[PDB]
């Protein structure tokens, strides 16, 4: 197993 | 084999322990992107990890190399117990970070309802804005999140009462 840091959201919409 | 950033990130917490015995003061220890095993551990939702690490030694406050946080890591995921532990150590509820926001904004985004309850009830300033100028009132208003939108307009009517 290996995972991946997730991203901070992207405020666009 | 894994990196102590991997045990964490994976909830491998009996390896994560064999790791700290044998290293020297490892436990803050940057990976390439500044992330340190709590970071990672926070952003994963790992809850008994988060609390070995914080009980180890491991600095909750620490920002990776784009200001990325444990905090909010654990609000974008919307996971609210580590959220709780993070807060319990004073970590600011309202780091900012060049993504655009913060952990109440991230909360927001994601339509994570019990976050948002939480980092209300924790403090969060209301009028901290992204980068984009918008509040998190006008981020629940303008993305349409009416449960979202109703617990900020319960907590803001608390603020004014003694």
């Amino acid at each position: 197993a290996f995972v991946h840091m997730p991203t901070l959201p992207n405020l666009d919409f | 084999s894994l990196s102590i950033h991997q045990l964490a990130a994976q909830g491998e917490l009996d390896q994560l322990k064999e790791h700290l015995r044998k290293g020297d003061n490892l436990v803050n220890k940057p990976d390439e992107r500044g992330f340190t095993p709590l970071i990672w551990a926070s952003a994963f939702g790992e809850i008994e990890t988060v609390r070995f690490l914080l009980e180890w030694g491991a600095d909750p406050h620490i920002l990776a190399k784009e200001r990325e946080s444990a905090l909010s890591l654990a609000s974008t995921g919307g996971y609210t117990d580590i959220v709780g532990l993070l807060l319990e150590r004073d970590v600011d509820i309202n780091i900012y970070d060049w993504n655009g926001g913060t952990p109440l904004l991230y909360a927001v985004r994601g339509n994570h309802v019990k976050c948002v309850e939480a980092l209300l009830a924790r403090g969060a300033d209301l009028t901290t804005e992204a980068d984009s100028g918008y509040t998190p009132m006008d981020l629940a208003v303008a993305l349409g999140y009416r449960k979202v939108q109703q617990v900020i307009e319960n907590h803001i009517l608390k603020l004014f009462q003694s």
